[PDB]
């Protein structure tokens, strides 16, 4: 069998995975999970065991995590861990599919995009100090390396998945040399993939168009701050954090997580959380593990039960338990 | 320039792939299918290549190759030559890529019986300085001069490649091919070009041989040869002959290397325009091209499990293609190799 | 192109600039003339008149010859700064040496100071975060630190020196200097036959006025320069003595230590040529013409053993037309070479 590390994270994190456990244990997927429990999110004060999580990660080459929810003004520096972790696994690229699903009927439909987000640079590098009493100065960082590389990943995904045009989001009309530098690295690469048209949209003007006509876009590449922004805006369109899956690759390692942060409300293991986002990411994980059988079954199993609609959870216009929904995934995958 | 690093995002190396004209596409899809069954972490960047619009677009098609340092291609029909100005579609690519070394691998096949058996030969030759001269001006009518060119520099670069090939692969004899007995200076220059590097690898025995007797020596006792090297002019001879010894053009993997860039091509440059979509073409060469393409990505584990397969499927008599004397169709072969291809290491 | 090297006398970019260089360059022209030096000159114009692109054409001349010798000149930036960026000159050297001809307060001095030029930075920018509050940024690159640390150790093995010292303030800036200290520490393990030393800049300055003999080679970030530089300049006597040089990965430009024009002492035939000559001395040392340099070197220092050949900036009464023609005498010339 194949062993993949599982980081439950905080919130419904563990309650999600235990459904992916029952799903997997119901489709005979040959995967033992060397659970590297509790990446600390203040559930357990834990830190600099990232190398211990990397160590199983230097082995199994792939993992799926929950969400390392991040704490506020605690942990002293509260240097964001994921990124901290992210820095460790060099997970510069974070890719979140936004695929409207057959059953879910939102205010937007049949929409298919893909969000591409850098994870090392940007403001997420905790570079802050006091210039004087109540005068706080915070850094925005862009590396033309880590920007050229995310632009490099940006188009090579467009060609590999056959997409039309990528559109780079920015605010360089303000930070003329910051996003301006990043904007240049994209055109320097956009000229290299001439089969793919390429736009540059001012950040806000995107987020506006995304509520009016997000159908105009295809692939979106941006730094981290605009990323974490667009990621949550987009998932709300398709359905919310309960369905939207996410992947974050690296040089060799590849990670699968929920798309958005999490349902803000503290459902907290009342078995009212939706496992869809995990499962889709989880099947998109088997589709990377060359078990293209199991992945292409699980998705259909999940995609069907949604389009059925007889069973939905709080986030999807219905009321039904997680295990209620999870069994029906398991039931509709046994026959 | 503006060139970036070719990178491998989280597993799958991204390799450029060109379908071509004639047999090219109908084979590539099996190579895809072979890989996809073998769970090979290699993604493929298709690029429509030529005979549809060989003017400026292909060029946007060069770029994909200049990106990923490794590509695999089929063949392109020759230009009509109406332009009659160089413009070898295949050639242009190897020019703007500085692809100097051309390498083929004629090996005997236990399932392909030939006049001779137990053959293993690696052939090496240049492209822009290994003679094969163009030019050819008419001084006055009825008189034409051709100007074969040797460059001492590219002669040593192809020489060092011949020996850097032998040591990494555990070979034992490099044998130069030349006609220094007739063009004392041109081929003697290449000869002394070989002698210089030959002393830098003393463990590797070195030998020269005249192109004439070398051809004779092939059809009689070709097993004596291990590594052969010549300028590009004499290659067409040695290549097509060593090709036919172990079988035919559809059994020889090929490769054009650059100082950094590496392209994989079939041993025999046959368009097959007459066997279009006949489900007939011999895949065993094209497959073997993917084999050494994996060996160049340092993934031998898969190139080795693929290689043992294609030898495996070929040994049953029924799988041979018409071009080598069989009665089967490609679809049976590809699947029979896929049959032969077990789930090593998956489900 | 290639560095031009027509067989016979080599070609060097020559530019007098503002200040006494034009008066100086012709006297160094007379020094190279008398010493039968097979070195020609291609003089190039400079700033404060032909602003912007006109200087670039002259740089394009310096783009040819990998070596030049210059005087001093002078929002935006300076011409000397714009030149060393346009040539990526990242090794500014000065040779502070005691002179038997002028007794200072201390004797027995031989010191080579090398700093960077973009690495020290500190001129990068600044922002008025609020009224009255400014952020200035020290910039320490690991690469350029190593690269200037290598230039220090390689030059020391070339000039036979024994000791190389790291001047820093990592005790207060634990990271910027603490990166530069360990940056030199990696290099020092690769030159074990050379003793390596670190020192706070404070205790280093206190040692200069008390025991400069314990200093062979001093390497530091370019910020600390003006302090250590202009101190070791006045330690051997001041500006008109110490010879300067700006090297690069291929290019190498020589100049005086202090960039002062001395526009007050203009055409008075008063200014000390000592440093401007010593700049040609180690500039010939770069062209490996050590024979021609070892002559001019000992010739001026023995000609300076006289008190009437000093200049007012060091205490004497003599003019330049004297000591110049006087060193012309002390250059022993037999059959067209320096013997």
């Amino acid at each position: 069998s194949f062993p993949v590390t599982m980081l439950p994270g905080d919130g419904v994190g563990p309650e999600l995975m235990h459904a992916v456990k029952e799903v997997f244990k119901a489709a005979a997927v040959p995967v033992e999970f060397q659970e590297h429990h509790l990446s600390e999110v203040q559930n357990m004060a834990s830190e600099e065991k990232l190398e211990q999580v990397l160590s199983s990660m230097k082995e199994n080459k792939v993992a799926i995590i929950g969400k390392i929810h991040t704490p506020m003004e605690y942990k002293g520096e509260l240097a964001s861990y994921d990124m901290r972790l992210r820095r460790k696994l060099d997970l510069f690229a974070n890719v979140v599919h936004v695929k409207s699903l057959p059953g879910y009927m939102t205010r937007h439909n049949n929409l298919d995009l893909v969000i591409i987000r850098e994870q090392t640079e940007g403001e997420y590098s905790s570079l802050e100090h006091e210039s004087a009493r109540g005068v706080i100065e915070c850094l925005k960082i862009v590396t033309r390396a880590k920007s050229q590389r995310i632009a490099k990943f940006a188009f090579d995904y467009a060609t590999k998945k056959g997409r039309g045009k990528v559109t780079a989001v920015h605010k360089a009309n303000i930070m003329k040399l910051g996003d301006g530098l990043f904007l240049q690295c994209c055109e320097e690469v956009a000229e290299l993939y001439p089969k793919i048209k390429f736009e540059t949209m001012i950040i806000d003007n995107c987020c506006m168009q995304l509520v009016q006509n997000p159908y105009q876009f295809d692939v979106l590449v941006m730094p981290n701050l605009y990323g974490n922004i667009i990621d949550n805006l987009a998932a709300g369109l398709v359905g919310g954090a309960g369905v939207v899956p996410g992947e974050s690759y690296s040089a060799e390692y590849a990670v699968f997580e929920t798309g958005a942060r999490h349902p803000f409300a503290q459902a907290v293991g009342r078995n009212i959380a939706n496992p869809t986002a995990m499962l889709l990411s989880a099947s998109n994980m088997l589709r990377h593990l060359n078990l293209e059988y199991h992945s292409s079954m699980i998705a259909d199993a999940v995609k069907k039960v949604i389009k059925v609609g007889k069973v939905r959870t709080s986030d999807m216009g219905g009321y039904a338990t997680c295990h209620d929904f999870t069994e029906e995934i398991c039931r509709r995958v046994k026959d | 320039q503006t060139i970036p690093p070719s990178a491998k995002y989280g597993g799958r190396h991204t390799v450029t792939m060109i379908p071509g004209d004639g047999i090219g596409p109908e084979l590539m899809l099996h190579v895809k299918s072979v890989f996809r069954h073998a769970c090979v972490p290699v993604d493929f960047e298709e690029v429509h290549v030529s005979s549809n619009a060989d003017e400026e677009d292909i060029r946007n098609a060069i770029m994909a190759i200049r990106r990923n340092r490794v590509a695999l291609k089929g063949n392109i029909e020759t230009n009509h030559n109406l332009p009659p100005s160089h413009k070898s579609r295949n050639n242009i690519l190897r020019t703007s890529l500085d692809l100097y070394a051309n390498v083929i691998h004629c090996k005997s096949l236990p399932g392909v019986v030939t006049r001779h058996k137990d053959i293993d030969i690696l052939i090496v030759r240049e492209n822009t300085e290994g003679e094969y001269s163009s030019l050819e001006h008419e001084s006055v009518a009825g008189v034409v001069e051709s100007l074969k060119i040797i460059t001492k520099a590219k002669s040593l670069r192809i020489a060092e490649y011949a020996f850097k090939l032998a040591q990494e692969s555990g070979r034992k004899k490099v044998t130069a091919v030349h006609k220094a007995n007739i063009m004392k200076l041109g081929d003697g220059l290449f000869l002394q070009c070989c002698r210089e590097v030959a002393a830098r690898y003393p463990q590797i025995t070195f030998e020269n041989m005249i192109v004439d007797n070398t051809t004779m020596q092939l059809v009689s006792r070709p097993q004596q040869f291990d590594v052969m090297v010549m300028p590009n002019l004499y290659g067409n001879i040695v290549n097509n002959v060593c090709a036919g010894l172990v079988g035919g053009p559809g059994l020889v993997a090929g490769a054009n290397y650059g100082h950094v860039y590496a392209v994989f091509e079939t041993a025999t440059r046959n368009t097959g325009k007459s066997i279009a979509n006949k489900n007939i073409a011999n895949p065993t060469a094209t497959l073997l091209a993917s084999c050494m393409m994996l060996d160049h990505l340092k993934l031998h584990s898969y190139a080795t499990s693929i290689r043992k397969a294609v030898l495996a499927s070929m040994d049953n008599e029924n799988m041979h293609t018409p071009d080598i004397g069989g009665q089967g169709t490609t679809s049976e072969a590809i699947q029979d190799v896929i049959r032969h291809i077990r789930v090593i290491n998956r489900a």
